[PDB]
């Protein structure tokens, strides 16, 4: 997977 | 006489108001009134610095949670590198507090803020669902700005325990009329990604919110698909201006960039929204975007005219969000009618793909039936096929009304030969159509390789209603  | 703020940075706040009609139109939301006070927003991320000068004021711990940690601070962690500035900078743009001498203004500057520091550790199923189900009789609407991997190859979406927080949000959640999950559709422009393999934003749950460059173009890091419902401006070119917010350690940033900058201004839109009238449904909220959003001068080489007469384009869905219009169709809004669910197993035979396969079907949908659709909301083709190498097949879907909706354009660097497992692929794009008549499906190779597959299901699924329609457009 989870990315921001 | 409504007086605007008088805070430092507010005239940099090009995407809030101006004469020149490329903003938000959020001022003339302000001076109805509405400045989203009462109305709790929480951003879930990696932390929000709850004692920067600019958010203090409007802080609210119980809108906050830190899942990383298991702990009820959020404040963010702080590294020489600044990496989790990012929630911090998300939050400021939703409720930066107003004529304070500080910085700028958020959206809806009187609104509560949270932060739920989720982001910063090993992001598992249960951290999502732990975060997306937070108080959520008290919290009334999350955003966020983050997602599965964008590099253009990645086909994932929330596991089990993420799901059950999607669907006992929008049933039991904000005293049954749903929790508002507002959702950044994602920065894999450069890689040709699609928003429509991220099941985040392909949830019919969320209202996935693209971006537009002040000059009213495509950024580089936009990703174009039918499930995108609406736009806010964030940045593009170095000669555009950019998102002005709170920074790490009680800072003001004036180049807050990318996709993670529209869902926290699509979220103050919608907090305003609600001040309006609280009893918004999570759907009539969704409805609401569809209505007044606004494409004009907004530049795309697909926009297209909808079997109601909307227009809609995958790079931005109905358009640019208008606040006022939004706070003014609010207020005298009829909920909408319970949802309807119409289920419609198309195929009664695997299908070979080949160079190119269409599937045609005319559907009753669900007539004589007490889920009989006559005003659709969503559509979704789940779909199950094989095939050797994924990126290299365009999906395409049109409806009875003659809207053509992409559901998955080709993806370069997309090598997998492991297909869609009941992948639901969603539409927004033939919001308030009849349903009823012809689907057509289609599947192509959009490469010259001899490549191979089977289509063995497609599940049309339609939801929406039988009452309440408007004049087309
Ligand atoms: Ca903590
Ligand atoms: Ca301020
Ligand atoms: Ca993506
Ligand atoms: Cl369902
Ligand atoms: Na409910
Ligand atoms: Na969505
Ligand atoms: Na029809």
């Amino acid at each position: 997977x989870r990315v921001x | 006489v409504y007086q605007e703020p008088t805070d430092p940075k507010f005239p940099q706040q090009w995407y809030l108001s101006g004469v020149t009609q490329r903003d938000l139109n959020v001022k003339a939301a302000w001076a109805q009134g509405y400045t989203g006070h009462g109305i709790v927003v929480s951003i879930l991320d990696d932390g929000i610095e709850k004692n920067h000068p600019d958010l203090a004021g409007n802080y609210d711990p119980g809108a906050s949670f830190d899942v990383n940690d298991q702990d009820p601070d959020p404040q963010p962690r702080y590294t020489q590198m600044n990496d989790n500035r990012h929630g911090t900078r998300c939050a400021g743009e939703v409720a930066a507090v107003a004529n304070n001498g500080v910085c700028g203004v958020g959206v809806a500057y009187n609104a509560r803020i949270g932060g739920v520091r989720m982001l910063d550790g090993e992001v598992t199923d249960a951290v999502e669902a732990r975060s997306l189900g937070l108080n959520p009789n008290h919290i009334h609407i999350y955003s966020a700005s983050w997602g599965p991997e964008d590099d253009g190859k990645t086909v994932d979406g929330p596991a089990r325990l993420a799901e059950e927080a999607f669907f006992r949000g929008v049933s039991q959640g904000r005293g049954g009329l749903g929790s508002i999950f507002v959702w950044a559709s994602g920065n894999g422009g450069r890689e040709h990604d699609s928003c429509n393999c991220d099941g985040y934003t392909n949830s019919i749950y969320t209202l996935s919110i693209s971006s537009a460059t002040q000059f009213g173009n495509v950024p580089w890091y936009s990703e174009a698909c039918s499930s995108t419902l609406a736009t806010t401006y964030s940045s593009g070119n170095q000669n555009e201006k950019q998102i002005v917010t709170t920074d790490l350690r009680q800072k003001c940033t004036e180049s807050h960039t990318g996709t993670s900058a529209s869902a926290p201004l699509a979220a103050g839109i919608i907090a305003l929204t609600l001040e309006a009238n609280k009893n918004l449904t999570w759907r009539d909220m969704q409805h609401l975007v569809v209505q007044t959003s606004k494409p004009a001068h907004l530049n795309a080489n697909d926009w297209a005219t909808n079997g109601v007469g909307r227009k809609v384009s995958h790079s931005y869905g109905y358009g640019l969000l208008d606040a006022g219009a939004m706070v003014a169709l609010a207020q005298n809004w009829t909920t909408v009618a319970p949802q309807r669910k119409c289920i419609i197993d198309i195929l009664t035979e695997p299908k070979d793909i080949g160079k190119r396969l269409e599937v045609r079907k005319t559907v009753t949908a669900c007539l004589g039936e007490p889920n009989h659709i006559t005003r659709l909301e969503h559509a979704q083709a789940r779909l199950t096929l094989s095939y050797n190498r994924r990126g290299d097949l365009a999906i395409h879907l049109v409806s009875p009304m003659g809207t053509r909706s992409t559901l998955l354009a080709a993806r370069p660097h997309d090598y997998s030969a492991d297909g869609f497992n009941d992948w639901a692929f969603m539409t927004t794009h033939s919001w308030d159509e009849d349903p009823s008549g012809e689907w057509v499906l289609e599947i192509e190779n959009t490469s010259e390789a001899n490549n191979y597959g089977t289509l063995t299901k497609f599940t049309l699924v339609l939801y929406g209603t039988a009452s309440g329609s408007l004049v087309p457009r």
